DNA sequence: TCGGATGTATATATCTGACACGTGCCTGGAGACTAGGGAGTAATCCCCTTGGCGGTTAAAACGCGGGGGACAGCGCGTACGTGCGTTTAAGCGGTGCTAGAGCTGTCTACGACCAATTGAGCGGCCTCGGCACCGGGATTCTCGA
DNA sequence: CGAGAATCCCGGTGCCGAGGCCGCTCAATTGGTCGTAGACAGCTCTAGCACCGCTTAAACGCACGTACGCGCTGTCCCCCGCGTTTTAACCGCCAAGGGGATTACTCCCTAGTCTCCAGGCACGTGTCAGATATATACATCCGA
């Protein structure tokens, strides 16, 4: 059958969380599956880039970081960066 | 075993598509010679981006143009599309 | 700048007050310290603004930024999301505190009552506006012309019609008294930028009327609705002047 | 004796309606065999997928649209109320693309 | 041995494994660093959210239960840093603000 | 009418273990201070003394503003602090140039 | 005595300075510009005098290709002096603002 | 701290930018735009590129940051490097 | 050589090498650098002609920036390419609007 | 020194062969370096996306020839494929 | 589309070739349109081909031709973005050489302005004249009359031609001296022609300059004057600039 | 001067290659410049899209759009051999001397 | 100065289908592991950024006469809007035909990879000629009559 | 026509960066095993293409007319041009030393790999969000 993998459960528990007694359509359900693909291309591409400019063969979580405060606009990034660090936090701590 | 050549569909696109096109724009009066200018800008710019389009298609040995070679094409000339795949 | 003054640097702490001490209050007390500007009433999960500390209610603020300008609804700053502002839990713990009843409704309606108490506790300076019956929504205003103006002892009649989505849409004010002015409509319809564009939800009556009277303090030449009463304020003076007189010892006196 | 609006009313009330609608405004067929019409000159026997077609229209129109609005702008800096090919072309040349 | 996810761990939602895998077979760099995955799904969910919840208010202003392209295209031409992220994006059956000039209007 | 013993903590500046004199708060955390607290704090450290937030890249001084509409609270609240303040100020002022 | 008519002179200058290829803005003052501009990012900052000159370089080029979007929005309007509102034109269409 | 050095960008200076640019006449009111224009324009590179200086954990902000951040920027400069 | 073998200037080898790192995939084609470094000597070899007439036009035989301006902004071709690309030392090309001269 | 290398002589041996008699500058052999660098990274990439969308993990000449397709306006890609199908043609007659 | 073939079209014979070995005679002059080169007015030499007109033009000619001014064939116009749109016809290399072996390695300034110069004198245009002032050739001294049906029809019109040094190239610089009352003609000298100024073509000649100027004699363009008071003087219409420009200029002239 | 040459020694830049006769009405391809008669290559672009001499592509589609009426060839053909024009004249008049239908061709 | 003809905002019955959640399923993600190695980090050579005399002079400021141009007012005129009648074809679906995208199994030619090793290419030194510099004078646009 | 700069032209000269040689380091070349991606014939079936009468929405055509593009024009005014005066960018350049480059080296961290298994998707199914439409009431535009 070859599955074709989607962020769909995903975006939509976001949308349980942030709005519980709201539905999505099928058009933008796909509008911010590829939205998601945008930016995480956007992102790791920058952060490629990033390794690349200073000699480096891994992308950690600074040229993420990085990336994120090139490409998000003003809080935007603020807050992202916020959320970015709280998780990689969270995910240290708990082994 | 099927061919056709098609010809002067330009002008499918028609004075009152064109007067709503303008009217989603925000345009109270419209020109005459503003029809024909319109014609030939969507003409030129179909004509690049179906351009890329084809050239994927073609790149992967496909006698069809699918929605991913258009998603692509328009990617690649600065206009992202949402809605289509990618 | 910051610069400390003189006293600033050698400033001594002010000893908090230790023994029980009691202390009355009333609702009239901390009323326009703890009022939101949109709907004139107690804070209610309370969001200030990053660049002006402005204390709104979240649900005001939010409708407020999601259904006009991006501006703020006080100082008219750029304020482009709710990213751009800040929930306080000191300022709502606070209220909280001093006023354990909380807040009710937010209807329209609501807010309109509040301005008319908002109007029969400190009525404006030559202006006034209430209810012509028993309906809340239409409303009839009166404005006295003021001195500076040649409108002396005009005593102009209004009328004001309050949308569903009050404060969040500007409510349809027009004149029902004739008037010779270069920004009135001969109908009664006002040219003016905070009726229609530059709204805000934290505008009153009161600040409409009284920018209507700065109105007519000063006339606004550039974009008028009666082209010749313009031209004739900007090329001349003496026969403005004359024929507002005229028209206010005939159609207001 | 009959009912007739102002000459500007009618415009006004076209871009109310249309501003708040997103379904495509250009006709589906004609556009389609447009598109077919200008895919003849790349590669013989084309076929399309339907998804296709309907995401050039979409970019199309938003393109379009897009230009309207820049070009109404234009006519506006001239103290106008009617776009011109002027516009257009003073548009597109600030854009960078003539 | 008890398994548990990497987005139970860090607190998300979005994969996290998804993620990393797609850093390391979408030739971005020959090694990826562990908070590299957790961080980018942190960033993508937030964004979602951002998108969704002023989604999710547009669609409400329209009476409706369930978030259409045109609430999408309304919740990010709104929001200036979201238009300036989606400004080379154009959303799908999405339409335009509704703006009309004041040059344009009626005498 | 409450006890005041209880309204101290949020109109208590944790600088100088008083009320607020002239109340200055930060941008990015809406955390209350005294100006003239807080602006000579800022002299070393760009971070906040409660939450440990970076109050700003390199002047920390674009990020505070100054706030009447809780000093104003703080004044009417707390029992002749505006005279006790401008007193002072007055009887510091009177023996300088 | 000796005049020239206005509008001559300076079209000598459009003439003039669209051959020359050297900069325009003052350096020194240019530079005192962009390490004021940094310092609000990255306290204590060191450019490379390639770094001044390049960003001078990508200003000056904005800045010049901007002026000429100024200019035929300025024509546009059937006029042949540029305005505020011709630069926020151009700007506008351009997709900065 | 630096001082104003916005006033830098001189009249005759612009006046050459216009000159440059093809501009026969110029108004008053352009100097002061053209400045708050110039402004936000450097703000948004010189940003960027003391991003790039960070990431890369130097204190001196190199040419190559300039150039990587028009390069991101979308205005691509020769003549550095990249 | 790769270059000599192909009878190209640019360095096959070296081009090799690039696309081996820089990530853009696995396995790099044998005959994908010789194509590549065949495209790049022949757009160097396009620019570097039109700005030499250019240097030839200006009665000098060093090529200075200016001269890579001039060739490169009067092909409307590589003028697409380098739409969003700002030369360094170019200047820009002699142009006065018919609006713009003197009248009267 | 660490040997910073880029296209110097192969620009300079182009320019003799196009221009026996004609010289040029550093600024102008650095910008033309810089071009060489931006076309060879476009060209690369677009072609790295090119294999990536193909579910194919090799770029070889197809996907740089396309890629050329894509990114060279008008005559400028046409000779250019040319002089591609060409050096490619005699690489495999001496190989 | 305008490929249909016709009657004749779909059944016509070949022209057999004449295989006799008979000669043929051909002066310098027989094959002079086919064989000349529109910017350097002489033979054609490395023979280039626009793809989209099929013009012929000299390479270095063509080239230098694109690279300074617009970017369109000189001949009809049409537009060709770089020398790329242009290919090699080694065809009218091989027929030159066979015709006429003499490529004469020696092309501009001051050769195309002596051919222009002899082009002139064998057959000048309408009522018009032009010839160097004295030995310099850069500089010429231009003699045009009235035109028939026009209001300056009688009298004498001199004007001075200044020829640049990368002349046909740039366009001459063409200034009248004889004050004449017409719009789009300085008082000081100017002419304000279009293809004097951008719209200018390496193939233009003297010839169709001073043409194209006793065209616009009789029919002017008020749409870019170079003075505005004329606007109004043919908003009159053309019933009033029979008086004013008759009695300003002709009577100044004859 | 007056010069004079075997029209033998012309005849190959002035045949087709399609009818082995004169260009009459010559029309060439662009892509590598070569030239034959109207009829001939049009009647040739139904059977190849590749030109008949280098195997050229002429067009990837429609290689008629890559044609062009070469006017001053078809002069120069007409100048150097003798009465071609006047033969090919009078053999569209004869032809529509009993056909009476489409007069320009 | 205002009431009636247009058509937009609004309300609610009602059938339709796509949103949404349950399920068997299968593969990608998780877990425990080793060890090569990129990266961390203290150490150190030394290039290049930074400060600051003071002395110059061209460039930037300030001011003033005034001429060319922005801009508000007015009017001849035509191009475009509004509305109804005639007419073109888009949109509908009903559906058979099959091109060709998509998937699978098999055979096999492609390229990374370790290794041996020599020159291609960069850091670096030096004679020299393109070119910036320089000043007398050719001369060509400009402004007035 | 004629005065007056001001760009261009021409012969001379001081200067530094373009170009060629050379020491030599390290990356490109030569050559072979082999895991494996890619070529490819083979095969299931989704989905694109042609078909084709029909209700009718919509494009089209046209007459009447008024808001609006456009040329004309008088008047206030604001940049232009230019001499004088004020101001700091520019330059030579020795000198403190931050800090970017490079190097030697211990080691934390991630690729790599076999296994267990549940998160994720395709599939199936019931119904509520919304499209739909008759039907209100409503805001809004405009002439006698
Ligand atoms: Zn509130
Ligand atoms: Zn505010
Ligand atoms: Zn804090
Ligand atoms: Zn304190
Ligand atoms: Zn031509
Ligand atoms: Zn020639
Ligand atoms: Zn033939
Ligand atoms: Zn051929």
């Amino acid at each position: 059958k070859t599955r074709k993998e989607s962020y769909a459960i995903y975006v939509y528990k976001v949308l349980k969380q942030v709005h519980p007694d709201t539905g999505i359509s099928s058009k933008a359900m796909s509008i911010m599956n590829s939205f998601v693909n945008d930016v995480f291309e956007r992102i790791a591409g920058e952060a490629s880039r990033l390794a690349h400019y200073n000699k480096r063969s891994t992308i950690t979580s600074r040229e993420i970081q990085t990336a994120v405060r090139l490409l998000l606009p003003g809080e935007l990034a603020k807050h992202a960066v916020s959320e970015g660090t709280k998780a990689v936090t969270k995910y240290t701590s708990a082994k | 075993r099927h061919r056709k050549v098609l010809r002067d569909n330009i002008q499918g696109i028609t004075k009152p598509a064109i007067r709503r096109l303008a009217r989603r724009g925000g345009v109270k009066r419209i020109s005459g010679l503003i029809y024909e200018e319109t014609r030939g800008v969507l003409k030129v710019f179909l004509e690049n981006v179906i351009r890329d389009a084809v050239t994927y298609t073609e790149h992967a040995k496909r006698k069809t143009v699918t929605a991913m070679d258009v998603v692509y094409a328009l990617k690649r000339q600065g206009r992202t599309l949402y809605g289509f795949g990618g | 700048t910051w610069e400390l003054s003189l006293y600033e640097l050698q400033r001594t702490p002010q000893e908090a007050i230790t023994d029980g001490l009691e202390i009355v209050v009333s609702p009239r007390s901390l009323h326009s310290e703890l009022m939101c500007p949109i709907c004139l009433d107690m804070l209610k999960n309370t969001m200030t603004t990053k660049e002006c500390l402005h204390r709104f209610c979240a649900d005001c603020i939010i409708t407020a930024l999601r259904s006009g300008n991006k501006e703020c609804p006080t100082c008219r700053k750029k304020l482009v999301s709710k990213r751009s502002l800040r929930p306080d839990p000191n300022f709502d713990a606070l209220i909280s505190k001093i006023y354990p009843s909380g807040s009710g409704s937010r209807s329209a309606l609501k807010r309109i009552n509040k301005e008319l108490s908002d109007l029969a506790r400190d009525p404006p300076a030559q202006c006034s506006a209430g209810p012509v019956g028993d309906d809340m929504f239409h409303w009839q205003a009166t404005i006295m012309g003021p001195n500076d103006s040649p409108y002396q002892g005009g005593v102009f009649f209004l009328t004001i019609h309050f949308p569903t989505d009050y404060p969040f849409k500007p409510p349809k004010v027009a004149f029902t008294t004739r008037i010779y002015h270069p920004n009135i409509n001969s109908n009664g319809s006002i040219c003016l930028d905070i009726l229609r564009s530059q709204w805000s939800p934290a505008l009153t009556i009161s600040k409409v009327l009284l920018s209507i009277c700065s109105l007519l303090c000063d006339p606004n030449p550039d974009d008028p609705l009666v082209p010749e009463i313009a031209r004739i304020y900007k090329t001349d003076r003496d026969k403005y002047n004359r024929i507002s007189r005229e028209w206010t010892q005939k159609y207001a006196m | 004796k009959p009912h007739r609006y102002r000459p500007g009313t009618v415009a006004l009330r076209e871009i109310r309606r249309y501003q708040k609608s997103t379904e495509l405004l250009i006709r589906k067929l004609p556009f389609q065999r447009l598109v077919r019409e200008i895919a003849q000159d790349f590669k013989t026997d084309l076929r399309f997928q339907s998804s296709a077609v309907m995401a050039l229209q979409e970019a199309s129109e938003a393109y379009l649209v897009a230009l309207f609005e820049d070009t109404n702008l234009c006519a506006i800096h001239a103290k106008r109320v009617t776009i011109m090919p002027k516009d257009i072309q003073l548009a597109r040349r600030i854009r960078g693309e003539r | 041995a008890k398994a548990k996810t990497r987005s139970s761990r860090a607190g998300l939602q979005f994969p996290v494994g998804r993620v990393h895998r797609l850093l390391r077979k979408g030739n971005y760099a020959e090694r990826v660093g562990a908070g590299a995955p957790v961080y980018l799904a942190a960033v993508l969910e937030y964004l979602t959210a951002e998108i969704l919840e002023l989604a999710g208010n547009a669609a409400r202003d329209n009476k409706k239960t369930r978030i259409i392209p045109r609430h999408l295209q309304l919740a990010v031409r709104n929001d200036e840093e979201l238009n300036k992220l989606l400004g080379r994006v154009t959303i799908a059956q999405g339409g335009v603000l509704p703006n009309i000039q004041s040059v344009l209007l009626p005498k | 009418r409450i006890k005041i013993t209880e309204l101290n903590p949020h109109l208590m500046c944790v600088l100088c273990g008083g009320y607020f004199i002239d109340a200055t708060t930060i941008i990015e955390c809406l955390h209350s201070f005294c100006k003239t607290c807080i602006v000579r704090y800022l002299e070393t450290s760009k971070y906040c003394p409660i939450c440990d937030v970076q109050v700003h890249k390199t002047r920390p001084l674009l990020n505070i503003r100054s706030d009447k509409t809780l000093q104003d609270i703080v004044y009417k609240l707390v029992p002749g602090l505006f005279k006790n303040e401008m007193k002072r100020r007055r009887d510091f002022y009177a023996a300088h140039p």
